Parts: C-alpha cells; structure tokens; sequence
C-alpha cells in the first residue's frame, strides 16, 4: 500500500563483447484507468531511445456487463472497441535494437497484464553488452512505481548463470564429438515491419497444420529474442536456425507464456474501431490478471494493436479468421553448447 | 527513537559551493529513501529531490544542475553548486515513512538554515527597553531587550539564563531595509522580583551578550 | 507532471467549529496523497498518509479523504493548537515534477476576542548615542487583528516601520505584536511626543510619551 519501489537485478559477465543484455519485473497491480498516458521516465534518459516514449494506436477492446451483487455469472454484457493511444509499451521498430547498439541506447518498455479493473505491468530494459562495464545503477518511473536498476556481476567468462555454473550458448561437426544441452530462459518481442522477407505467415502455414490460405494479407514481421540474458539477437522465424524454429514453435504453442479466473464468454469486437465487420474473437473472462493483454491482429498486413484487458485474444491459428499473435512472449528453450 | 539532525547551514557569498550534510539516529540508513525540502522564510515547502537507497538521484525539474543529493553509509549530503539570493531558506531533512517507499516522508529533521548575502556577518547591539520613568510606576511591569542589526539567523534570546519563562514574549525576527534582521523580546514580572538579565546569544558570530534591564 | 493546488489561501474558523481545506491535482494520483501540518518556527508534522489514514498520536478531529484528483482535509472541533499551515503532498509521481507539496493553506482558529494592551518603550540611552534610535510598541493578548499607526508630534508616520506578529497561542488563540519605528538621532530630538494607537476594529488603544519626560 505505502511500498511502491522494487528492484530489477540485471546479470553481467566478467567479459564483455551485438550482445545486449535484459531485466525484468512484474510490479503490482494498478488500477486500469490509471494507466492511461503511463510512460517509463528513467533517470538515465540521456542513453535511452526517442521512440518508444512516442505513441502507438491501439484498438482498447473492453467488456462490460450486469450481474446481481453475489453472482460470478453474468447477466448480460457486450465489449466495446475504442482507439487509445498508448506510450511506453514494448514496440519495437526494426533495426531499433541493432541501432541502440551502435548509439549506447538502452530500451525501456512495459507489457501490461490485465482484467477488466486492474493491471500488472511488467517492466522491462534492454541494454548493449557495453552497458555491463560501467554497471551504473539507473533510476525508472514507471506510474506510481519507482524501479532500481541493480547490475550484478556473475562469476562467468561471457556466459549465462544457469543453476549456479555458467553455460555458453553456441556448433556443427565440433558438436557431434562433445555437446551439452542446457534449458535457457528466453524473451521475445514482435517487430511489426513490411517486406517480402517477412512474411512470417508463411512459415506458420509450414509449420503447422493451420488451415491458413492467403498469407500474403496477413501481419508482417519477425520476433526478435534475446537468450540467456546474454546473445546476440536471434531472429524468429529463421529456417535455417533451429534455435531460431525452437523458439518460433514455443511461441505458437504456448502463446500465452511458459508459466482461479473463470470464463464469462466468447465475444467479437471491431479491430480497429473504424472496421466495417468484426475483425478479432475472444473470451471475456473475469479474475485476477495473469496472461499478457497486449497483442497485435492477424488479419492486417500493417499491424493493429490491440489492448483487450479482460479478454483472452484468439490466439489459435487452425483457422486465421479473427486471430491475433502475441506481442511478447517468455519462456524456454533448449541450446547446444558447454559449461565453463 | 528515530531523528534526524541537519548540519552546514551558514552564511555564505553568492556563488560560493555550499554542502548540507543530514545525520541519522535511531534507524538504518540503508533502508530507508531521503528527501530534502527546502522553505523561503514566510514561504512555502519546495520539493528539491529524493536519493533512493541505490544512491541514484531524482530531482526536481527546477533544481535540476542547482543542487546535487548524495548518500553515505551514515549521511545524506546536499550541495548547492552556485547559490544566488534566491537560495536563502531552512533546508530540511526527511526520511521516508517505510521502507521501500517513497510516497511520504516522516520524521523530518528540525532544518538548516543558509544565508546567501554579499553583507558580512554582523554581531548584535542589544538595547534596554524599560517603560518612560515620569509615568507611575505599578506592581507589575514590563521590561525588554532590542535585538539590532544582526546577520545572519538565527539569534537566542533567553531571560536569567532561562530559569525565567513565564510572561516572556520573543517576537519573531523581522529582515530590515537592509539585510540585517532584528527583534525583541519582552517579560512582565513584579516589582519586588528585581533585576532580570536577557542573553543574547549569536552562533554565527561565536557573540554572548547580558543584558540587565531596570526601570528608567 | 502533477500539480497541487489548495484553496482556500487561508480560512478562519471558530473554536470548537469545523473547517474544510481542499486539495486539487492536475493529474490523478490515486491515493498517494498526505496532509502535513506546520506552525511557524516548526518543522513539518505528517497527519494523514493515503487518503485518510492518521499517524500515530493525532485526534480522530483530523479526518481526510478522497480519491484520483479531488481530495478534502477537515478539522471538527477545531482547537487553539490546530492553528496552522497544512498541506498536501502527493507520491504518486516524481516524473516532470516541480513540487510535490501544495501552496499550502494557513487555518486561523477564532477564539474569544479579547482586547489588547499596548506599552511603549523609549529609546534607550544607548540607542541615541549610535546615531539611529528605534522606539519599540507592543499590543499584547489581542483577538482579532489589530492595524498600528506611528505619528510623531501628530503627524502619521509613513516610513520605517517594521511589524512582527506573533504565532496564534495554543491555548487561547491570542496574538502579540511588536511595531517598531526607526529615525535618525537628529530627526528624534527634533520632536516632543511619539505615540503608538493600536486599533482594532473602531476601537482604538493609544500610549505615549514625551522625549524630554524619558
Ligand atoms: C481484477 O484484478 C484485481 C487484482 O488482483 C482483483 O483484486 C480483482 O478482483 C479482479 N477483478 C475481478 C472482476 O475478478
Ligand atoms: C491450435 O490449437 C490446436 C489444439 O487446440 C493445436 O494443436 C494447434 O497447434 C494450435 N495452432 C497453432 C498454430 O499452434
């Protein structure tokens, strides 16, 4: 009630090397209405990117309904889409973090889990691999909380902490004779941007037994991770990365993350407002928040973003009709290389 | 038993680096986030900025490359890198009411007082105040002492080295034409219950002055 | 960045009345707001932290509440000690912030009105030989306000006066005040009588004295 400043441990190797390195933490819930115009404001906003304090447009779908006072069942209800601007969220644009490399920027953003009423953000910060020799600890407000940015240096050679020994993530022929495989923690994040290299649909139709015909009117654009706290970014889909393949299939098979609330029921909404039929379905649900409620729509080549706190986006692609994809997206997977 | 105590308050010449330094008693330092206030006489509080226990800074839009908030192990310090005229005020000390918060801030310290002036210190002239003796004389009267022409704050006016209390009225300072304050101080007491002494005292100046009044 | 902002400036209440103080941000903050209370010469005292929560040892006559933007802080049974500036400070956001404390409002406590007595002081003998003189008048235990004039063989005083009023007593709301009137040594021994009239309301308490009688 009075404790609002949490601490963000980010982990360093002894040496430093197109690594960037990223911290976490989940702050507690506030209330919806309040995260209106909420964006991070860092004390160290001298080395931190333009863009992402800019607004993005996202289509809010809510849900709304009457019950009598001891009920969990509703009455009725109907969801409303509304465009809102948002600021601070985890857009990344293309060639951002590439850039922020090169220029020393670190990447504030936040992802915003929840119901109808109240909401869990989780903020983030990703930072060059040369953000790890100075170790300043760094100031971010974020609403009504205060983060300390505290950098620790673990015992390893350039690699990741990973139950106490140290794993370096790789290769090929070298494999074959010796090879550990260590499960590695991994966060990633959708880059919306045009182009006949990234039509991702195209993959997902490979991959998968979706029935999804006409992938050139679909979103455009790649996941971009980083693993172990510590690698250069991979880039999702890649064909020939089976990493890369490793985490594109956890993203489609676990959209929701690798980690009570009870459906009140299925509902369409405009995506965007201006939309002539329903574009995306979900579930409204009532319950404490728990999944990510930031997404971005299937079915639109530019990508829409959608804001649907209190209602599980579609997120199965066994029909592309009115579907969404993730805009961020945690979990695990499995890499070839060797503990030091 | 949790205090606080601010220290460095001091005349000083515009442009001239000043620092406070805020001690601790009672608590861990380590645990609790610092703020310093800061309150122009007759004024306001201003809000100059808070060191959380990472020891990162943040300041106020206005205060920010005017001052500079560091922590210790046992100290909060605040530096005034180029005071002006406009940076005299009693600077406090505040620690947050919880730990890992930074949303109110209790207990505070008693304050620090700076004084940015091109004036020099200035010791006080103590006059008598005593009643026109061709007027009749009654069982009770009023005596007093004029506290003049002093810079900077504060002064200690006490009466028979404070065993005297009842009926004595300090008005508050008041800042003259010029930058020297002034005040006085009066008591009321019998006239059997004769003589009384007032002390004036000004730290700055390291002056101690008796004054023993009587009816003339 | 929020901005807070109290009215009324100041507000006169009767003892044992109610007052109403109201703060107001510019963005919500929830319900991160506190109310601090400052007498003069005195360093603030936190009351009330969130909304309407009291700190330890102060009466239940200190209530607040509110909620996002609009936010109250009311005084029942209003006591001579409850004469103070209060103000509120909000720590919901420190982002673009140029204060977190309101303007503050200063709460004057009517008690009974009593009339005031006034005593002059000549100056002394020591004053005189230092080439500037200060005549010192003070009105003692007076409710409400009083207004001073000097005038010096009849004719009103208009510069070099100086006023110093004293913080609202504690137990019976009174006021002091000290009026002091600063000449040159040439310009006091070119005149008779200096009085000081103290008046409040219509009511006006006058003393005097005579250079050559002192
Ligand atoms: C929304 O989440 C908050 C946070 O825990 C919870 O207190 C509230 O009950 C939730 N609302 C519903 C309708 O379950
Ligand atoms: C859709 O759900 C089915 C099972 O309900 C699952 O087998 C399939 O993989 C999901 N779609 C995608 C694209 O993963």
């Amino acid at each position: 009630s009075l404790r609002n400043v949490y601490d963000m441990k980010i982990e360093c190797p002894h040496t430093v090397s197109e690594n960037s390195v990223i911290g976490y933490v989940e702050l507690p819930p506030m209330p919806l209405a309040d995260t209106a115009q909420m964006v991070p404001e860092s004390s160290c906003s001298m080395d931190n990117h333009q863009s992402i304090n800019t607004i993005t447009k996202y289509t809010q779908v809510i849900w709304r309904g009457k019950a009598d006072p001891g009920q969990s069942s509703q009455n009725s209800f109907e969801t409303v889409s509304t465009e809102v601007d948002l600021k601070g969220t985890c857009v990344l644009k293309h060639k951002m973090v590439e850039e922020s490399y090169r220029s020393r920027k670190s990447i504030t953003c936040y992802d915003l889990s929840c119901n109808s009423t109240f909401c869990k953000p989780t903020l983030y910060m990703i930072v060059p691999i040369h953000a790890c020799n100075m170790m300043k600890s760094c100031l971010i407000a974020l609403g009504p909380y205060r983060v300390q940015v505290v950098y620790e240096r673990t015992y390893c050679m350039t690699g990741v902490l990973i139950e106490g020994k140290c794993f370096v993530p790789d290769v090929s022929i070298i494999k074959h004779g010796i090879f550990d495989i260590a499960s590695v923690h991994v966060v990633c994040f959708f880059v919306a941007v045009k182009g006949n290299t990234y039509k991702l649909f195209e993959q997902v139709k490979k991959s998968f037994e979706s029935t999804c015909n006409d992938t050139e009117n679909k979103v455009q654009g790649y996941y971009i991770c980083i693993v172990g706290g510590n690698s250069a970014p991979i880039y999702v889909p890649t064909l020939d990365d089976f990493r890369s393949m490793e985490a594109f299939t956890g993203i489609f098979k676990s959209p929701h993350g690798e980690d009570s609330y009870s459906i009140v029921g299925p509902a369409n909404a405009k995506v965007p407002h201006s939309a002539s039929s329903d574009t995306l379905s979900l579930i409204a649900y009532s319950g404490i928040p728990s999944y990510s409620s930031l997404s971005i729509l299937t079915s639109s080549t530019d990508a829409k973003h959608v804001f649907s706190p209190g209602l599980f986006p579609k997120l199965n692609h066994t029909n592309c009709d009115k579907s969404a994809i993730p805009l961020t997206w945690t979990g695990m997977i499995d890499l070839p290389g060797y503990y030091e | 038993g949790q205090s606080l105590e601010e220290s460095g308050g001091r005349l000083v010449t515009p442009g001239t680096p000043l620092t406070l330094t805020c001690t601790v008693s009672g608590f861990s330092l380590s645990n609790y986030n610092m703020q310093w206030v800061r309150q122009a006489p007759g004024k306001g509080l201003e809000w100059i900025g808070i060191v959380y226990t990472g020891g990162v800074a943040w300041y106020a839009r206005w205060a920010k490359g005017r001052f500079t908030i560091s922590r210790t192990s046992t100290t909060v310090d605040l530096k005034i890198t180029s005071p002006t005229t406009e940076d005299t005020a009693t600077y406090f000390c505040a620690r947050a009411y919880t730990s890992n918060s930074d949303i109110v801030f209790d207990p505070w310290g008693p304050g620090t007082l700076v004084t940015v002036s091109s004036g020099q210190p200035k010791a006080p002239s103590v006059f008598p105040l005593a009643p026109c003796c061709g007027d009749t004389p009654s069982s009770t009267v009023t005596l007093g002492c004029l506290v003049k022409g002093y810079l900077p704050e504060p002064v200690t006016v006490t009466w028979n080295s404070g065993t005297l209390t009842n009926g004595v009225r300090t008005f508050p300072s008041v800042r003259q034409s010029s930058g020297l304050y002034s005040l006085s101080s009066v008591v009321s007491v019998t006239s059997s219950s004769q003589p009384v002494t007032c002390n004036v005292a000004h730290p700055a100046t390291n002056t101690k002055v008796d004054k023993t009044v009587a009816p003339s | 960045g929020q901005v807070l902002t109290q009215t009324p400036a100041s507000v006169s209440a009767a003892v044992g009345g109610t007052v109403t103080i109201k703060c107001q941000a510019s963005q919500s903050v929830s319900t991160a707001l506190a109310w601090y209370q400052q007498k003069p010469g005195q360093r603030p005292k936190l009351l009330i932290y969130l909304a309407s929560t009291l700190t330890s040892g102060v009466p239940s006559r200190f209530k607040g509440s509110g909620s996002g933007t609009e936010f109250t802080l009311t005084i029942s049974g209003v006591e001579c000690d409850d004469a103070a500036t209060y103000y509120c400070q909000q720590g919901y956001s420190y982002s673009n912030v140029d204060n977190s404390f309101g303007g503050g409002t200063e709460v004057v406590v009517k008690g009974d009105p009593v009339a005031p007595s006034v005593l002059i002081f000549p100056p002394a003998a020591d004053q005189v030989a230092t080439g500037t003189v200060t005549i010192v008048c003070v009105a003692n235990k007076y409710f409400p306000d009083v207004t001073v004039t000097w005038e010096v063989d009849g004719t009103t005083q208009t510069t070099g006066i100086e006023n110093s009023k004293t913080p609202q007593n504690s137990a019976d709301c009174t006021y002091n005040l000290s009026s002091t009137l600063t000449l040159t040594s040439t310009q006091y021994n070119s005149h008779k009588e200096y009085t000081c009239k103290v008046t409040q309301g219509t009511t006006s308490v006058v003393q005097s004295f005579n250079r050559g009688d002192c």
